[PDB]
RNA sequence: GGUGGAGCCUGGGAGUGAGGGCGCGAGCGAUAACGUCCGCGUCCGAGCGCGGGAACAACCGAGACCGCCAGCUAAGGCCCC
RNA sequence: GUGCGUAAUAGCUCACUGGUCGAGUGGCGCCGCGCCGAAAAUGAUCGGGGCUUAAGCCCAGCGCCGAAGCUGCGGGUCUG
RNA sequence: GGGCGGUCGCCUCCUAAAAGGUAACGGAGGCGCCCAAAGGUCCCCUCAGGCGGGACGGAAAUCCGCCGGAGAGCGCAAGG
RNA sequence: UCCCCCGUGCCCAUAGCGGCGUGGAACCACCCGUUCCCAUUCCGAACACGGAAGUGAAACGCGCCAGCGCCGAUGGUACUGGGCGGGCGACCGCCUGGGAGAGUAGGUCGGUGCGGGGG
């Protein structure tokens, strides 16, 4: 006659961290993602927890094309 | 059959749908051009002329469309419709459902089932001459067990067969005894 | 009575009872229909209560069709028992409908009886139902 | 080129904080309150947006 | 529907495209994400010798001067569709140096 | 665009960490509670200062610096109090 | 065979229809306002008196009343 | 309301209102570990099922061919 | 300044699936062997090597077929920021913008780069 369940766990906060159309620094979280919802494009390294992060500074971009998966391309600039 | 017509540009229309003017739009290939009808000529007609039945349109233009249904959209709770698609039909086999009926003794009247499974009889495709009006489906001895229709002797005069299936069709049930 | 025999998760939640019908408007398989105008839940006993009424009124014909199927469970707290402590227990699956859908269909059966028939069974129910026949207004092109 | 005005024929008393944070872009601050605005989309976007208070007529 | 797909990793962005058939081979240098292939040593293009595998060497030493007659040197090595053995095309200039 | 008791940084100084009503999106409850707990906003708290709703904090209008035997209006009314 | 009436009978009324009459007559499906359902404990009432082509209800129109709101004027304070 | 009962930390899904967060004695479940390979690099192959068969064979052991684009598997509950 | 074929791409099922053609002078594939460099929990099937007497059957390209699959228009609501009301409640109505998912018509069995071979 107890309560049987109610206890959840604390939000570990995924999510995209950095937009298209920013300017980022070399070392910029891209996405907090949890599985590799976004394949690395160009400039692009991914770590452990299937975290992405920019190699170099400049204007990012999403989505070369799908078939493959979500592309995220940091873009430098000229 | 014998319908007015009128024209829309892109109006208000559920304003204008207090009166008993539903919307349509009519189409063969092209030229979707934006109607609206009077709702007790197209529900009197509507009453029997069915699907089956080529419901022609008189237009300010003088021209007689020969249209049909393709939806009416239930109001769901109010039961009216909002927006019937007319369909023109051109020099081209176009599709069609007709409902067909059963004549005769359904499984020996006093041992009958329902025969409920009407589904307007799936599809007829058909050139626009050779477009029928009734046809006719007999339920001679059908009793419980066996003797269904199967789709099998659905061979109608002419033009078209049905088309990819042979599946769906009337069956015989059993009573709901007490 | 009836009831699901597998569930994905035993209790679930209410929601509410907003939308216009969301499908079930449209007859399709008899040649009349009970149709619904408020927003509210059958219970299985309304179920049993409805379907027992047209077997014991029409006999020897006409097949009776019922298109409503109970999912919800109705989680009810036992008697003299404070708030909390987690949810009541499972007493009878309710099934959630909408205004304009149409719950009972004879099959059949004449004018005079099945508007008596659904006349009966509309008693049975708390939602004002009214009787709709079988017209053209079915979805077909 | 079209001027604006507004004239403020309702407070901003029992609604949010994009009406009441709203009206202090134009900077009127009170009942029949007026002055004259420009044409730009900008401040059109707020009129809109804070209509059902003011009355809009342009000059 | 076989397929290896070295070809899908691209770190270097700068490779050298191998295609072995069954009477001789051809080899490209082609620039990622651009489209433009820039230099090219072909056999029976150029018909060098008979034998198959006595190609690599001279296809290597013609297609590493045609390189560096282009001035590419930071290039790679596909293994798409096939093993490292057999023919080689073994080179000691530009910078692939295998 | 936006000069506003708008923002940003540093330092000093408190108070608050029992909230509640209303509309919507919800959970528990019984699609019960002026019931419990969140979010989106407002109001009361801190505007029991004002007009209406007979009287009443959150329903509506309105944000009271003071004074005048001046007008125009918002909600609500125009048979008499 | 429409309802009675009979254990069953018999019988009374009929669904169907002939006239001397007489110019309208029934089933419906919506829709606005209504009636019953509607019985609790000190004295009843919509605030009260009263209100029926309204002093209720629906669609309108022209005015007016209506705050410590805004302007008319005077005075003080704070900021720039 | 307190006591009795249940819970006290971490993870997964929903509630949770399409950024993040977000409560209840709200619902459904797991954990206090394990792998010298169940790790790194390099090189080969694509799964589970269904159909037609077999020599035993449960309709599941092992083998062949076709269909099968990810319904298998990825140590462990759930999600990606 | 063009057609055919081979590599390598970008469009991400309008590119595939299934059926019907068609091609080897020219590439490519098939084939004949394994003798060595190589290999197979086993085997030259797949990697590797000599070839190349025979072939386009299979696979591979091009062409056709809309049903199989996919894409999918204008209206019309569902829904909803925002504002205004109704119902004792469950929940509805109007205006202003926005605007789906199914279904219907229809479309398709490809489009477009770079580098090579032959005429
Ligand atoms: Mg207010
Ligand atoms: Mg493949
Ligand atoms: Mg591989
Ligand atoms: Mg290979
Ligand atoms: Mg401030
Ligand atoms: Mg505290
Ligand atoms: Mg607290
Ligand atoms: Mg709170
Ligand atoms: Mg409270
Ligand atoms: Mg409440
Ligand atoms: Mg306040
Ligand atoms: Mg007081
Ligand atoms: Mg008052
Ligand atoms: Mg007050
Ligand atoms: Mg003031
Ligand atoms: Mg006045
Ligand atoms: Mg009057
Ligand atoms: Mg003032
Ligand atoms: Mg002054
Ligand atoms: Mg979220
Ligand atoms: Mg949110
Ligand atoms: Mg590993
Ligand atoms: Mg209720």
């Amino acid at each position: 006659g107890s309560t049987r369940n109610g206890r959840d766990s604390q939000a570990k906060r995924l999510g995209v961290k950095r937009y298209e159309g920013q300017v980022v620094r070399a070392g910029n979280i891209l996405v907090r993602q949890r599985g590799t919802r976004f394949k690395p494009g160009k400039n692009v390294g991914m770590g452990r927890d299937f975290t992405l992060f920019a190699l170099v500074d400049g204007v990012v971009e999403f989505q070369d094309r799908g078939r493959l998966g979500r592309y995220v391309h940091v873009r430098p600039l000229a | 059959y014998r319908l007015k017509a009128y024209y829309r540009e892109g109006e208000k229309p559920s304003a204008l749908r207090r009166a008993g003017k539903l919307p349509g739009v009519m189409y063969n290939r092209h030229l979707n051009r934006k109607v609206y009808v009077d709702l007790v000529e197209f529900d009197k007609v509507f009453r029997q002329a069915s699907i089956h039945h080529v419901i022609v349109l008189e237009l300010p233009d003088g021209q007689s469309l020969p249209t049909l249904v393709r939806q009416v959209n239930l109001d769901k709770r109010r039961r009216r419709p909002e927006h019937v698609d007319f369909f023109v039909l051109s020099d081209e086999p176009v599709e069609m459902y007709v409902p067909l009926r059963f004549v005769g003794t359904p499984a020996g009247v006093r041992a009958g089932g329902v025969l409920q499974e009407i589904h307007r009889d799936i599809l007829v495709k058909v050139s626009p001459r050779n477009i029928p009006e009734f046809i006719e489906v007999d339920v001679s001895g059908l009793e419980i067990g066996d003797s269904l229709h199967a789709s099998d002797l659905k061979l109608p005069p002419g033009v078209e067969l049905a088309v990819s299936p042979e599946e769906t069709i009337a069956a015989v049930v059993p009573p709901e005894d007490v | 009575m009836l009831m699901p025999r597998r569930m994905k998760y035993r209790k679930q939640q209410r929601g509410r009872l907003k939308g216009a019908t969301k499908g079930g408007d449209y007859v399709a398989f008899g040649d009349y229909g009970l149709v619904a105008l408020e927003p509210a839940w059958i219970t299985a006993q309304q179920i049993e209560a409805a379907r027992v009424a047209m077997v014991r009124h029409f006999r020897r014909g006409g097949k009776i069709f019922i298109r409503i199927f109970p999912d919800k469970p109705y989680t009810k707290k036992p008697l003299e028992v404070r708030m909390g402590k987690g949810k009541g227990n499972v007493e009878g699956y309710v099934a959630v409908v909408k205004p304009g859908r149409v719950m009972f269909e004879v099959a059949g059966v004449t004018e005079e009886q099945a508007m008596e028939a659904l006349r009966i069974a509309g008693h049975k129910l708390p939602i004002k139902t009214k009787i709709v026949r079988r017209d053209a207004y079915d979805e077909a092109q | 080129m079209p001027r604006l005005k507004v004239k403020l024929v309702k407070s901003p008393i029992g609604y949010p904080k994009d009406q009441k944070a709203a009206l202090k872009a134009l900077g009127l601050r009170r009942l029949q309150q007026e002055r004259v605005l420009e044409d730009t989309p900008a401040i059109r976007g707020n009129v809109e947006k804070v209509a059902h208070l003011v009355r809009v007529e342009v000059v | 529907k076989f397929r290896v797909r070295n070809r899908i990793k691209r770190t270097g962005r700068l490779r050298l495209s191998v295609f072995r058939s069954l009477k001789h081979i051809y080899a490209q240098i082609i620039d990622d994400e651009k489209g433009v292939t820039l230099v090219s040593a072909s056999s029976l293009a150029l018909k060098l010798k008979g034998n198959k595998t006595e190609v690599a060497r001279q296809v290597g030493r013609a297609l590493a001067e045609k390189a560096l007659a282009l001035g590419i040197k930071q290039v790679a090595f596909d293994r798409g569709p096939y093993k490292y053995h057999g023919r080689v095309k073994a080179l000691a200039e530009g910078a692939r140096e295998g």
